[PDB]
């Protein structure tokens, strides 16, 4: 069992009021079952999508979760994750700047 | 510059009640093209890219009879090796399946694959003479010695430098477009204080294709490594892909350090300096 | 373009 790695960012790099796409991006995880939601102000966002499963040269799964959002000076975004190596659901919040 | 074709097959049992879930995909280079998804409602092999969408009604039926017959072929694989490994019904385990072939620079044959994971660990994989075969332990060592007595590495080497290199060719032609199109990385440089006395470099790669990208850091024309962090290469969702690399340098000295960027797309590497 | 041959493991 490996845990997935997590990476949160936009699309486009982030304007406050214009348009963009939310990813969360989780990767090098054994077994391929995983949760995985994106938040608005701490509530599950309903119209996400992901990519096909696939995996790299180890084995490891990678998904990309995604959504239309509009960022704001203020709404914090966050993507939550449950695998079966983990405790509880790990979260990681948005980061423009990552 | 090479090029791949890739199909990769994931098939998870389901001991509580059904078949197991299989979903399969296949990449030319860093571009999906096709999806069969068990979940899925049309059960049938699923165009994902524009230019995979000019093959007719017998490359579908095709693709879809193959894809199929594959994922039974997975679901009694999960019960042999269940078998092999002595292990109980009760559980759900995975089977891994990667094959396909890389043409060079030249545009022919460079490279052949065909291997498998179980329960995330190599199984049995085909040794780039394309003759014979790596397994891992003693389960796929019975593999083995029934694909040998078979021939199964001859019918796969007749498909990778053949049938594979072919079909990989054309599309590259068809999806040119795309395909042979370089999207070189759209390059900046943030600035972060940490403290009075800190801050941080941070060198983006954005908007990229292929996959493939090297960032480096140097101080006064020398590597760095020290005081550096690198994120793994990610997609954007619109099929490129972004990377960033940062370093931590005494505020005043930003002046010294470079970024160095390595790129199919780019004829020279770029050099990034905050100045 | 997928093989043909149907290989068990
Ligand atoms: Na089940």
């Amino acid at each position: 069992q490996r845990t997935p790695k997590i990476q949160v960012y936009s699309r486009h790099p982030a304007e406050n009021g214009k348009s963009n796409f939310l990813n969360c991006y989780v990767s090098g995880f054994h077994p391929s079952d995983i949760e995985v939601d994106l938040l608005k102000n701490g509530e599950r966002i309903e119209k996400v999508e992901h990519s096909d499963l696939s995996f790299s040269k180890d084995w490891s799964f990678y998904l990309l979760y995604y959504t239309e959002f509009t960022p704001t000076e203020k709404d914090e975004y966050a993507c939550r994750v449950n695998h079966v190596t983990l405790s509880q659901p790990k979260i990681v919040k948005w980061d423009r700047d990552m | 510059g090479s090029h791949s074709m890739r199909y990769f097959f994931t098939s998870v049992s389901r001991p509580g009640r059904g078949e197991p879930r299989f979903i399969a995909v296949g990449y030319v280079d860093d571009t999906q093209f096709v999806r069969f998804d068990s979940d899925a409602a049309s059960q049938r092999m699923e165009p994902r890219a524009p230019w995979i969408e000019q093959e007719g009604p017998e490359y579908w039926d095709g693709e879809t009879r193959k894809v199929k017959a594959h994922s039974q072929t997975h679901r009694v694989d999960l019960g042999t090796l269940r078998g092999y490994y002595n292990q109980s019904e009760a559980g759900s385990h995975t089977v891994q399946r990667m094959y396909g072939c890389d043409v060079g620079s030249d545009w022919r044959f460079l490279r052949g694959y065909h291997q498998y994971a179980y329960d995330g660990k190599d199984y049995i994989a085909l040794k780039e003479d394309l003759r014979s075969w790596t397994a891992a332990d003693m389960a796929a060592q019975t593999t083995k010695h029934k694909w040998e007595a078979a021939h199964v590495a001859e019918q796969l080497r007749a498909y990778l430098e053949g049938t594979c290199v072919e079909w990989l060719r054309r599309y590259l032609e068809n999806g040119k477009e795309t395909l042979q199109r370089t999207d070189a990385p759209k390059t900046h440089m943030t600035h972060h204080a940490v403290s009075d006395h800190e801050a941080t470099l941070r060198c983006w790669a954005l908007s990229f294709y292929p996959a493939e990208i090297t960032l480096t850091w140097q101080r006064d024309g020398e590597d760095q490594t020290q005081d550096t962090e690198l994120v793994e290469t990610r997609p954007a969702g619109d099929g490129t892909f972004q990377k960033w690399a940062a370093v931590v340098v005494p505020s005043g000295q930003e002046q010294r350090y470079t970024c160095h960027v390595q790129h199919e797309g780019l004829p020279k590497p770029l050099t990034l300096r905050w100045e | 373009r997928q093989i043909s041959q149907d290989v068990k493991l």
